[PDB]
């Protein structure tokens, strides 16, 4: 038997345009999508279905076969709706993908018309190919509710026999988080891995939200007290206490912005009380589920990136850096990417949820290539946008390890 | 005739009824033609008289195309379910592959041959008139020329039908376009012929007619816009049309003729023609061609006559793609496999963006590009640019904005893109600084934009009619004037901040490009931003006097 599943009212089905695919990936789809078909997982269907939702192909990070990847944020925002704090709290997580179980279970037909996609033929000469789904699809957040009793059940057995451990799923993926040490994780992984296929590394603590460091200076130039101050002011919005009449005042003249400017003992103790005040996060600053979590990312250049998660502008959830990987060294969407999908991650180890990317891209680039890069099961929501010059020169400002960390 | 398909199920749009709509009245010789036609039909299964408990009607007309029949679907229509209708996705001839052969198959009429959901039959009962007495009553049986719904429909069915033949031979590529079938083969032309031959037998064990050798259709092929040849595509010649008066009206056409052909012909020229569209009073208006106008016509007559032929595609060959700037904010460029080869060709337009530069807009041809290939031929060419890897380098790194350009090479190919100026990062350390600040009236418009320097050079300008942009950015035009090969600039504009990231060379702004030539002149240029209204010296004193 299937649970009877419904838009919400007043909604009508996702109507999504496919995006051009690349040869290989469409002769992928076409032979995942042929075997699928076999096993009666999916059905071709005709015309009279006005709906469809896009679809594409990845590699996951650890694959030579392709991945079908089906976006139904669409049908998600659609859908009619059904946290272990301690998850972000452990000191070592393992993400998992148990998205396979779904296919056991079939969907309610009378919703299976929502689930249409498309394979698109090269040039046009073909007509696309049209599905549509049987079985719980993947990427739909229905799944992991409708198939939420069942996956308690072949969980209970662990969950008992090791109350420490912490199991989350999200979508998906099944994250799992314990204070073992490496060897003593991944040991008690493989032992739920092999319970689950019976039926059928991330470490929070480091995500310290680091602080703003203003520069220290032997000698000031007039350029130098301007840059700071144009910085500071800004910062005013975060943090009201900060001042810079002093600083102001000691700029009161026409001087060549190379001239060095002595600080007078009131400009220091200003620049001092400034340090004190940026040492610690905005006080109360409380995360609201009833919000969305929005992330911002800022190109900083030369291989860094910068991102803040809040839900109020200013009063920030966390804060952070973020340096491309060796290879994606010529390419700055391959970075982005993989900055999101971090970003994404960190957030539903935390809070539980994607946020909405605010992306430092013109749209046509992203929706080029994005997909080439993406590696999830999951795709949050975004929108682009115009970095102001300042909200950028602020957060270059954060501190970094005076090291780094240690390896022999 | 009529093919043994499984009907597809059509329903009315959610909350609506079937038509019914009056038959617009028809003279005594129309009524008998349509009686005729109807009969005929009638036998053949296509349409059946019903009962008057049908309370639906569209309205059938009689036009001499001898005689012929016509249904006004337009209420039924808009009334019907929407269908996935995406095919509106033309091929282009770059993208069709070489064949040895093709041979065309016409199944036209053969859409009277496809049964409608005997459930939805009963909306499209249509009415013979009388000389008013009783009148004919009729509905279709199957799918109906101009319903919404008969060219998806048939689509998808053709699609059913072509399963088995395209599976035993996948050697054999079939194309469907309307009432027409392209099938084309490499097999040599009796085995081509022979297989034809066994795809129509096919056919027609479905019902689906056969066209009459009469109206077998040939190569070259005419697919609109360009003629087909077995070797290579070439366009269909556009003719301008000579006239010793022109209207609003006549030119306007001209001049959107003349624009779609700016993509396989770069030379054509539009100015002195759309020039000729100013203080128009009326589409009837009738304008005199300026001189320059005439010249350029003819021109443009010229150029039209060359043939512009393509190539089809070879997926065992590369893609190439090599771009040109023609112009400010204009790029050509063409697509080959084999070097004057094109399979196509193409140019870029814009309009002064608010603020940009050749570099992101060279960036912005070659996504456009990338996803039209994508789009017609499964991948994304190799690309051949005038830009140095070292401008490319330096541009990408520093810009705010993310950005990407698939793999490509320099070819030398003058005028390279280049980047007109970049700002210092650090003060100028021997040139002069000078603070510049505007401020305006907003009410008034009575503004004052000017500067004080270091070594005690000062100006102030008054202006009337001006905003506080403005005043602002011209108080960075006069220090820019009045200013050696080197200056560092300091304003509390927020726009100028906006100068600084994205270093524009291109504006809308008129007093914006004449900054961005002040800017290209200079050798060194540091321009420096701080908030306004703040203490903060010079930015006060000048600021002061200019408020
Ligand atoms: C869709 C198929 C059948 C197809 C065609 C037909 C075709 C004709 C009109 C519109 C679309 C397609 N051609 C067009 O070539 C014209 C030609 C080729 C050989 C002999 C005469 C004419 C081609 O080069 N390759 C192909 O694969």
């Amino acid at each position: 038997e299937t649970v009877p599943v419904k838009l919400k009212p007043g909604m009508d089905g996702p109507k999504v345009k496919q995006w051009p695919l690349t040869e290989e990936k469409i002769k992928a789809l076409v032979e995942i999508c042929t075997e699928m078909e076999k096993e009666g997982k999916i059905s071709k269907i005709g015309p009279e279905n006005p709906y469809n939702t896009p679809v594409f192909a990845i590699k996951k990070k650890d694959s030579t076969k392709w991945r079908k990847l089906v976006d139904f944020r669409e049908l998600n925002k659609r859908t009619q709706d059904f946290h272990p704090a301690g998850l972000k709290k452990k000191k070592s997580v393992t993400v998992l993908d148990v998205g396979d179980a779904y296919f056991s279970v079939p969907l309610d037909e009378d919703f299976r018309k929502y689930t249409a996609f498309t394979i698109p033929s090269i040039n046009n000469e073909t007509p696309g190919i049209r599905y549509q789904y049987n079985v719980l699809p993947q990427g739909w957040k229905g799944s992991p509710a409708i198939f939420q009793s069942s996956m308690t059940k072949i969980l209970e057995p662990f969950r008992k026999q090791n109350p420490d451990i912490v199991i989350c799923q999200y979508m998906d993926d099944l994250y799992v988080g314990s204070d073992l040490e490496i060897g003593q994780h991944r040991t008690k992984i493989e032992e739920l891995r092999q319970h689950l296929l019976r039926w059928g590394e991330l470490h929070p603590d480091k995500w310290t939200v680091q602080p703003i460091v203003l520069p220290e200076k032997d000698s000031w130039t007039v350029n130098d007290i301007q840059k700071l101050v144009g910085k500071l002011n800004w910062a005013s919005q975060i943090y009201p206490g900060i001042k810079v009449r002093q600083l102001c005042k000691l700029l009161r003249g026409t001087k060549a912005l190379t001239e060095v400017i002595p600080l007078t003992e009131e400009a220091e103790l200003e620049l001092a009380e400034n340090r004190e005040i940026l040492k610690e996060p905005v006080h109360g600053v409380y995360y609201d589920p009833s919000k969305d979590l929005i992330a911002e990312i800022q190109k900083q250049g030369q291989g860094q990136w910068t991102y803040q998660i809040y839900q109020e502008p200013f009063k920030n959830l966390k804060t952070g850096k973020y340096a491309r990987m060796r290879g994606a060294h010529t390419n700055d969407v391959k970075q982005l990417t993989e900055a999101v999908q971090k970003i994404t991650t960190e957030s539903i180890v935390i809070w539980g949820k994607t946020p909405k990317f605010k992306l430092p891209i013109q749209k046509e680039t992203w929706e080029t290539w994005w997909t080439e890069y993406w590696q999830a099961t999951w795709i949050p929501e975004w929108e682009f946008v115009n970095t102001p010059p300042l909200v950028k020169l602020w957060y270059q400002l954060e501190k970094e390890p005076i090291v780094g960390a240690e390896t022999f | 005739p009529i093919s043994p398909i499984e009907t597809v199920p059509v329903k009315l749009k959610p909350g609506m009824d079937g038509p019914k709509v009056k038959q617009w009245p028809l003279t005594e010789e129309k009524i008998k033609a349509l009686v005729e036609i109807c009969t005929e039909m009638e036998k053949e299964g296509k349409i059946s008289k019903i009962g008057p408990e049908n309370p639906y009607n569209t309205p059938v007309f009689a036009i001499k195309k001898k005689w012929r029949k016509l249904v006004d679907f337009r209420e039924l229509n808009k009334r019907t379910q929407d269908f996935w209708e995406v095919q509106l996705g033309i091929p282009h001839p770059a993208g069709l592959k070489k064949k040895k052969s093709v041979t065309v198959l016409d199944v036209g009429d053969a859409y009277f041959s496809v049964p409608l959901d005997e459930d939805f039959r009963k909306y499209t009962a249509f009415t013979i008139p009388s000389i008013e007495t009783p009148g004919i009553r009729y509905q279709y049986n199957v799918l109906p020329q101009g319903w919404k719904g008969s060219p998806a429909i048939f689509q998808s069915s053709m699609t059913k039908i072509l399963e088995p033949f395209r599976k035993q031979n996948p050697d054999i590529v079939i194309c469907q376009y309307m009432d027409d079938l392209y099938v084309g083969s490499d097999l040599e032309i009796g085995q081509h012929r022979t297989k034809i031959e066994e795809l129509r037998q096919h056919l027609l064990r479905w019902g689906l007619t056969t066209p009459d050798k009469k109206h077998q259709k040939e190569p070259p092929f005419l697919w609109m816009g360009y003629e087909l040849h077995p070797d290579k595509w070439t366009v269909q010649p556009i003719v301008l049309p000579e006239k010793d008066s022109w209207t609003v009206n006549d030119i306007q056409k001209l001049v959107g003729k003349l624009n779609w052909a700016s993509q396989i012909y770069p030379g054509i020229k539009v100015r002195q023609l759309c020039k000729l569209l100013r203080g128009t009073k009326a589409l009837t208006e009738v304008i005199p061609l300026t001189e320059e106008a005439e010249l350029e016509l003819a021109e443009n007559r010229e150029i039209l006559k060359e043939p512009v032929h393509g190539v089809y595609y070879d997926p065992s060959k590369d893609l190439i793609a090599e771009i040109q700037k023609q112009g400010q904010g204009q790029w050509t460029y063409q697509i080959y496999q084999e070097p004057f080869k094109n399979l196509k060709t193409g140019k870029y337009a814009r309009m002064r963006g608010a603020h940009t530069n050749d570099v992101k807009q060279l960036t912005e041809a070659v996504q456009k590009i990338t996803t039209e290939s994508i789009v017609i031929w499964g991948k994304t060419p190799k690309f051949k640019l005038p830009i140095q890897k070292e401008t490319w380098e330096t541009w990408w790194t520093e810009y705010w904005q993310a950005t990407w350009i698939p793999e490509w090479e320099f070819v030398n190919t003058p005028p390279l893109v280049k980047l007109w100026y970049q700002l210092e990062k650090e003060p100028i350390v021997g040139a002069e600084t000078f603070y510049v600040d505007g401020a305006a009236n907003r009410e008034t418009k009575l503004g004052k934009a000017g500067y004080v320097t270091n070594r005690g050079r000062q100006k102030v300008v008054t202006l009337t009619d001006t905003t506080n942009q403005k005043t602002e950015l011209q108080a960075i035009y006069l220090a820019l004037q009045d200013s050696g090969l080197e200056v560092n600039i300091v304003t509390d504009s927020q726009y100028a901040l906006g100068i600084i990231q994205a270093q524009p060379d291109q504006s809308e702004s008129e007093l914006v490009n004449q900054i961005i030539e002040q800017l290209i002149k200079k050798e060194k240029v540091y321009l420096a931003w701080v908030p306004a209204h703040k203490g903060i010296g010079g930015n006060e004193q000048v600021d002061k006097l200019v408020s």
